[PDB]
């Protein structure tokens, strides 16, 4: 309908920017009726009176969406066409770190050059538009969303203004996607108000259209999800992994169902939803009546259907809060106090999380239950004879095809309960092809597919790198295949990791100036897909298993040395992605193979937890008393020590393990009397030179005597037979 | 009768979550009351009065210095550091209701708490290895209390309810509390006195009303008490402990309670569940309310 | 209902290794309590060997191993008489070892000569030093009157056999002979007189 030409015409306003790069309104209305189904008068007119003086002269019917379109670019931005993307952490905590210069190169990482896009680029990505509008992409309601993707795909790294006065953080496709969300808030809004001439209280009085600014048509809507890592953790040792990493995966896909509903139930794209977090959804919606209403029944209804399913153990609280043009563009400074409402209105619905008839029906069981599952624990559910109730059967079920598979299904018939009457399932492209001719309306994620073209097909972002996986035999195996060392303690380390401050970062990290919807939303997609696909692309080699990665959690299990050196390249690579600004703090621990998994995950939790433990940036390598700085350990100690004490083992004919475990024994006696026995073994020893002074002035020294324990116990498990 | 209750635990405790593994610092108020209800029947002494006069709290941490109470669940304006944030001295409990604490002085208080260390001891059973199977590991949480910490609570009561109450204690001493009682955990000291600071704490007036106890209210007081309250519905379950409920170990009906440290604007008198289905005696679960009233 | 409290001594006569790492350390160190560090004699492995060996004698399906260790068996549920709590390194003998400087638990060293290469795998399990005493807690509840003498004269055959057969740890290669010490026998609980019941 209008709606639908509508959305494409905001989520294309500015595609001329690309093909004038290589106005950014009279050149993309042209692009646009090149081809034929995008030739709908609803798309082009919005592509090319989008700005305010060619709506000045434009010859409208005084109800087009153009208008709606203008006003929402205008929001949403509330001249060298060579500059490139700025990074968003350039802004990002650039009070206490700085402001840097970090750019994006034509995943991809902020280099810090200086680096122009030429145009032979952006006439490669007219090319490429060219061919995906023309034969793939197709206007039509169910079509959307692929466009949404395309432009996912494609504009992500396209500055959204060639101006470089003003910041360019903000990429081609957020502004487009905060544009067409904008355009669909306000597009219901005015319906809602029967406002059936636009120009008359949109464009054509400018005092009107400020006043619209200041009118309260928008929603600031976040959901969160209550119950999420205890409703992980909230399983026994005997398939544990599978659930650990199956669970996870479970409350993120359920969790994106949830918001598809939403923008099911509303009539909105994916566009809407700003960011999806961990647990959290936060998305902009219209402050119609219809909204509101769909709002408050959608809320009832997952309560309910989450009561009559995970009980307590999981829930979702979900709370709206009103806002005008003004707060969405920043201006009188109450876009942070608008989501700091919002979270407020969240926690008070944490709060009083049940109703009274809700809170009856709990307490009104009928039976005892008798025989209980193991994971959750519930007798009101039927249980099966393997002593598994039906949700945990599914979800343990699901982690090995969720590992293997790439498709994962909304279906009414499934393997794992899902919100509306429906159940997830992972098929490959055939079954996904399958569910949907057999039952129409049914939801398909793709796991890490930018490709578009599926029309039913929304892409969803998902960390599943497992090195046991890359054969059948290792496959088989398991973690155990990780162990298989025919040198080297057989160990698996167990690497846990959480940002620092990351909450703070995205409540104060921005600065006032810089705070938007459409900045925030960039640091978020950016977070997550370097914790989803970037954290997959670091992990290339290593023997390691991903169990799960949040949106800021991480929890991988694999080979010890692996997992460390992996640890390591990750905080570099993080480094790099964040450039500075945001770190994270993690946990390594090193378990036998036939360790049990919930072990090794409460023991690296604690790792973690100590090593967040007053300065953060810290890794908590195997025992407490090993707690480093990530340079402390990555350099200081393998660079620094290990290596060179590898070097004098490995070149000398005179000496083993042995001397090593002299040394580490001299070191950990730790009566003040050892240093002197220390040089008297490194005198005799026939060593280095410059390694013994230099292993006698570690010795003599705290701070360095422990780095120099590490890295003799790291060497010493490196060269086990 | 407020007779502040003080326990000093020789052996660690298991006081376990759903877990066997699990450990917890405290116990509700319906576990103390079922090992009550447990030592009266062993005692022979008569549930009236437990079951009618006897309103208890929830086990709390006590330090060398000072008593904790739970968190109460008012509306706050560095929010991590309240979440993460449990028990509040009873100094600082006013301070907290009316807000002058930051973030900075709920992390001090949160730190300043030196309950206990956890710990998960490794055990096995060799039942199976004499049959010719293998030895069986599990693991039993425990909380080692520190040497001058422990855990304390409050007992309101009619004077013959009170004395009942200590006979049972004293006999609960030996008996022990928590998990994995009888295999080396539980064991425990406990001395009853009268507190002043309880006393005076309690002889308070406010607009808000605190819980001390894992309490649920009545259907009928249940409209009138959940309006504008800010509370936890903690899931309370587990097995029927007694040798005449079955021929075998049957889990009690699932209940939900409101924890300790929510808060009613309107109070509610907690009710005695019973949460025992075909079985030959009845299962007590505890959830009368013991309110502390506060000004926020 | 009467409660008999026991307390008393467990002499560590040669090392006591209940157990329960880094490199070149102790790769099975005892229990310890989690704050004072002090070596523990776990209440679960004290039981547990009173059982096996009370089992042994009677020979657990016997309706004395049951009642005095608790039971769960369909049908068949039994609270355990004998409540053993975890044994706690004596004061006494934590000033004996800070007097003269000596360790509360020490690093035994230990190998493995194979049958087939013939080398030998090393290990360093920590035991509790000789001459330690552990503080013993242990609560009898009188279920029935008429079976306390029989209850009590099978702790008394277990107490003998535990103190002829290890405590928990390898103690069939030494790491685990103890003597019990009865301090006392008190009935803290209930009017039944226990003057004339003796572990040992
Ligand atoms: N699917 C997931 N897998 C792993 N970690 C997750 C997942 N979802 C969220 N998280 C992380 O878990 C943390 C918060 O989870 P959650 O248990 O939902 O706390 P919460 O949102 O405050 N709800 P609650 O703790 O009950 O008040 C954050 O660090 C998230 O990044
Ligand atoms: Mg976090």
């Amino acid at each position: 309908n209008k709606k639908l030409e509508l959305m494409y015409g905001s989520l294309l306003h500015d595609i001329g920017k690309i093909v004038y790069r290589s106005t950014h309104s009279k050149i993309g209305s042209q692009f646009l009726n090149k081809f034929k189904p995008f030739q709908l008068s609803g798309i082009v007119d919005s592509v090319s009176y989008h700005h305010y003086k060619e709506l000045a002269s434009s010859s409208l019917l005084d109800d087009s969406v153009a208008y709606i379109t203008y006003i929402a670019d205008n929001i949403a931005s509330g001249f060298d066409k060579r500059a490139p993307l700025a990074s968003i952490f350039n802004v990002v905590n650039s009070e206490t770190k700085g402001l840097a210069n970090y750019t994006y190169s034509f995943y991809r990482y902020p280099t810090d050059a200086k680096k122009e896009y030429t145009s032979s680029q952006y006439a490669a990505l007219v090319n490429k538009m060219t061919d995906d509008l023309s034969n793939k992409l197709k206007v039509g309601p169910d079509s959307f969303s692929s466009l949404l993707q395309w432009t996912e795909s494609l504009w992500s790294y396209i500055p959204s203004s060639t101006d470089t006065n003003q910041v360019m953080d903000v990429s081609l496709y957020d502004h487009s996607k905060i544009t067409c969300a904008i355009a669909s808030c306000i597009y219901d809004y005015l319906t809602e108000m029967n406002c059936v001439n636009y120009r008359k209280e949109l464009f054509s009085p400018y005092e009107k259209t400020k006043q619209f600014y200041q009118e309260d048509v928008f929603l600031l809507v976040s959901l969160d999800m209550s119950g999420i890592q205890d409703f992980i953790y909230n399983i026994s040792g005997s398939k544990a992994l599978k659930s650990l990493r199956s669970r996870s995966f479970y409350l993120e896909t359920m969790l994106e169902s949830l918001v598809d509903d939403l923008l099911s139930d509303l009539e909105l794209s994916r566009a809407n939803l700003l960011y999806t977090g961990g647990g959290h959804a936060y998305l902009l919606l219209p402050n119609t009546e219809r909204a509101r209403d769909v709002l408050a029944s959608f809320e009832g209804e997952m309560k309910e259907w989450f009561i009559k399913i995970f009980k307590t153990d999981l829930s979702v609280a979900i709370a709206y809060k009103a806002c005008t043009g003004e707060d969405l563009m920043n201006s009188n400074g109450t876009y942070s106090d608008l989501w700091q409402t919002v979270s407020r209105k969240l926690s008070d619905k944490k709060a009083h999380k049940y109703s009274l008839n809700e809170i009856k029906l709990f307490n009104s069981t009928i039976h005892a239950g008798t025989q209980e599952c193991k994971e959750c624990l519930r007798s009101d559910i039927d249980i099966s004879e393997d002593s598994l109730c039906k949700i945990c059967e599914g979800i343990i079920a699901i982690s090995n095809d969720l590992r293997d598979y790439s498709f994962f299904v909304v279906s009414p018939e499934g393997k794992v309960p899902l919100p509306r009457n429906r159940y997830l399932s992972v098929e490959n492209q055939d079954g996904a092809e399958r569910k949907i001719k057999m039952n129409k309306e049914t939801r398909i994620y793709s796991k890490n597919q930018p490709f578009v073209g599926k029309q039913l097909v929304t892409n969803l972002w998902m960390c599943d790198y497992d090195f046991s996986t890359l054969n059948p035999e290792t496959k088989k195996q398991g973690i155990a295949s990780y162990v298989n060392r025919e040198v080297g303690i057989p160990r698996l380390g167990v690497l846990r990791a959480d940002i620092d401050n990351l909450g703070t970062t995205f409540i104060k990290g921005i600065p006032e100036q810089y705070r938007s919807i459409s900045r925030t939303a960039t640091l978020s997609r950016q977070l997550s897909m370097f914790f989803k696909f970037e954290l997959s692309n670091i992990l290339k080699g290593a023997r390691i298993s991903v169990i799960y990665s949040g949106g800021d959690d991480l929890f991988l299990i694999g080979a010890w040395d692996d997992v460390i050196s992996k640890a390591l390249v990750l905080r570099k690579a993080f480094t790099r992605f964040s450039a500075g600004k945001l770190t994270f703090s993690a946990g390594i621990g090193m378990y036998p193979v036939k360790y049990p998994i919930s072990k090794m995950a409460s023991e690296t939790g604690v790792l973690e937890d100590l090593a967040k433990r007053g300065e953060k940036n810290q890794v908590a390598l195997w025992n407490d008393s090993k707690v480093f700085g990530w340079s402390q350990l990555e350099e200081q100690i393998l660079k620094e020590k290990m290596i060179p004490l590898q070097e004098a083992l490995t070149n000398s004919q005179e000496h083993g393990k042995s001397f090593l475990y002299k040394m580490l024994e001299l070191l950990r006696n730790e009566d003040q009397i050892n240093i002197a026995r220390l040089a008297y073994l490194l005198a005799r020893s026939s060593l280095s030179e410059e390694l013994t002074q230099s292993i006698f002035a570690w010795s003599q020294n705290k701070q360095q005597k422990v780095e120099l324990i590490t890295a003799i116990e790291y060497l010493v498990y490196q060269i086990r037979e | 009768v407020v007779k502040l209750v003080k326990l000093t635990f020789k052996s660690p405790v298991h006081f376990g979550m759903k877990r066997l593994s699990d450990s917890n610092h405290t116990i509700a108020a319906d576990t103390l009351f079922s090992a009550l209800i447990i030592e009266a029947l062993q005692q022979q002494l008569e549930l009236s009065h437990l079951l009618n006069n006897l309103v208890i709290t929830d086990l709390f941490p006590y330090n060398k210095t000072s008593y904790f109470l739970p968190k109460p669940l008012i509306r706050i304006e560095g929010y991590k550091a309240f979440k993460k944030l449990t028990y509040i001295p009873v100094e600082n409990y006013s301070e907290y209701l009316r807000g002058e604490i930051d973030s900075l002085e709920a992390s001090k208080i949160a730190e300043s708490l030196n309950l206990g260390k956890a710990s998960l001891s490794t055990k096995v059973s060799l039942q199976a290895v004499d049959h010719n199977g293998e030895s069986e590991p599990y693991s039993v949480g425990n909380f080692t209390f520190y040497p001058e910490s422990g855990l304390y609570f409050l007992a309101k009561g009619n004077a013959d309810t009170i004395g009942q109450l200590e006979i049972l204690m004293h006999a609960l001493q030996y008996s022990g509390i928590g998990g994995k009682r009888s295999a080396g955990y539980g064991q425990f000291r406990c001395t009853i006195e009268d507190s002043g600071k309880f006393d005076s704490l309690l002889s308070q007036t406010g607009n808000i009303a605190i819980l001390l106890s894992s309490a649920m209210a009545s259907d009928e007081e249940l409209v009138d008490c959940l309006e504008d309250a800010r509370y936890l519905l903690k899931k309370r379950t587990g097995f029927v402990q007694s040798k005449t409920y079955a021929d075998q170990l049957v889990k009690k009906k699932d209940f939900y309670a409101f924890s300790a440290g929510s808060t009613f604007y309107q109070k509610f008198n907690g009710k005695i569940f019973d949460v025992s289905d075909n079985g030959r005696h009845s299962v007590y679960r505890y959830a009368k309310a013991f309110w502390l009233e506060g000004k926020i | 209902y009467s409660k008999i409290r026991i307390v008393g001594k467990i002499d560590v006569l040669t090392g006591l290794h209940i157990g329960g790492s880094m490199i070149g350390a102790i790769a099975s160190p005892v229990v310890r309590d989690p704050y004072s560090r002090l070596p523990i004699i776990p209440g679960s492995s004290i039981k547990g060997k009173m059982r096996s060996l009370l089992a042994k004698h009677i020979g657990q399906d016997a309706p004395e191993i049951l009642r005095l260790f608790g039971s769960s068996q369909k049908g068949a549920i039994q609270s355990s008489r004998l409540q053993i709590s975890d044994a706690f390194f004596s004061k006494a003998s934590q000033e004996e070892f800070d007097k003269k400087d000596l360790a509360y638990t020490e690093t035994k060293f230990e190998n493995t000569i194979s049958r087939l290469t013939a080398v030998a795998n090393p290990r360093q399990i920590e035991r509790v030093t000789r001459g330690a005493s552990f503080d013993f807690h242990i609560i009898y509840n009188v279920e029935n009157i008429n079976e306390v003498m029989a209850d009590f004269e099978n702790i008394k055959t277990a107490i003998h056999l535990l103190e002829n057969d290890y405590l928990g740890g390898g103690g069939t290669r030494g790491n685990g002979r103890i003597r019990f010490v009865i301090d006392s026998i008190d009935t803290v609980v209930g009017d039944f007189d226990s003057s004339n019941l003796s572990i040992k």
